[PDB]
C-alpha cells in the first residue's frame, strides 16, 4: 500500500456575508 | 535509499501520438521537454510549439493555441518565419531519447503538436517536466 | 511613415454631480 | 496688438477635398503640413506625398509628380515599400488638428493626395506652411 501526495493547481476564492445588528426596537 | 520524486518534479504527458493536452505551467519556475521514440523512424518530423490563455469564460480552462515567437541567441540563425520549432532527426535509436526547451514562458500554458499527423509522427511520445513549485 | 503631432482646439465643460450618503434604514 | 504674421509665415492650399494644388517651396529652408477635419469619418484615410521639379517648357511650371523616398530615422522601422506616407486617425475629432513634416528636401516642389478618391477622403483639408524665407 502506497500513499499518494495531493496537491491542487487552482486556488478559487472564497465570499461570505457580514451581518450587523438590527435597529433599536422597544419590546 | 529511494525518494517520492514526483513531489518536486511532476512531468505530464504533452502528446502521444494521437492527441494533444496542454500543459499548465502557471504554478512552476521551469520546464522542459523530453522526446523518446517507440519505433525506428522513415523520415524527418518537425514539431511546433504553442501556448494558450485563460479563458474569459472560465480562468480555468485555456483559450485557443497561438504559435510561440522565436528569440535569437547572442549570435545566432532566426527561424525563417521567426517561430520557434523543433526537428527530430531521422536517425534517433529506440534506445535513446532527447530534452530540449524554450527560453521564453508567454502565457500560462503550453501545448506542443506535429505539423501534420500521418504514420511517421505516431511513433513519437513527448513529456513536459517541471522543476520548482511557488505556491 | 510620417507621426503626427495632433491636440484638441476647444474646452468642453463637466458638470459632475457629487453624492453623498442618503440617511440610515434598518435594512 | 496682432501682426501681419502672414508676411513671414504664409501659408498655402494642399488639399481642399476634390483636388491637389502643388505648392512651391524653394525660397523657403523650413516647412510642414497641418491636418483638420470637418466631418465625422467612417475609417482611416492615408495619404501619398509626391514631390516637383521644373518644367522643360518653363522653368516656372512643375512637371510630372514623383513620388516621395523614405528615409529611416536614428533606429526605426521602415516602410514596407520605402515611400512615405501619412495616415490619418479614426478617432480624430473635429474640433482638433495634425501636424508633420518630411524630413528631406527632394525637387523644389510638393504635393499631397489621397491614396483613393471617395466620400470619405472629401472630409478632411491639408495646409502646408513655410519660413525663413532666403529671397
Amino acid at each position: 500500500m502506497i500513499k499518494l501526495n495531493c496537491r491542487p493547481l487552482c486556488q478559487t476564492p472564497t465570499a461570505s456575508r457580514l451581518v450587523s445588528p438590527p435597529c433599536f426596537i422597544c419590546r | 535509499m529511494n525518494f517520492n520524486v514526483g513531489v518536486d518534479f511532476p512531468s505530464f504527458i504533452a502528446w502521444d501520438g494521437t492527441t494533444s493536452f496542454p500543459v499548465k505551467i502557471d504554478g512552476f519556475n521551469q520546464f522542459g521537454f523530453t522526446f523518446k521514440v517507440i519505433e525506428e523512424l522513415t523520415a524527418d518530423v518537425p514539431f511546433n510549439i504553442f501556448y494558450h490563455e485563460a479563458s474569459e469564460a472560465d480562468p480555468c480552462v485555456p483559450g485557443p493555441a497561438i504559435r510561440v515567437p522565436d528569440v535569437p541567441f547572442c549570435d545566432g540563425v532566426a527561424t525563417a518565419d521567426g517561430l520557434a520549432t523543433v526537428v527530430i532527426p531521422e536517425a534517433v535509436a529506440v534506445d535513446s531519447f532527447c530534452a530540449g526547451s524554450v527560453p521564453c514562458f508567454n502565457g500560462p500554458w503550453i501545448s506542443i503538436a506535429p505539423v501534420t499527423v500521418n504514420a511517421d509522427s505516431a511513433k513519437v511520445q513527448v513529456t513536459v517536466t517541471m522543476k520548482g513549485a511557488t505556491r
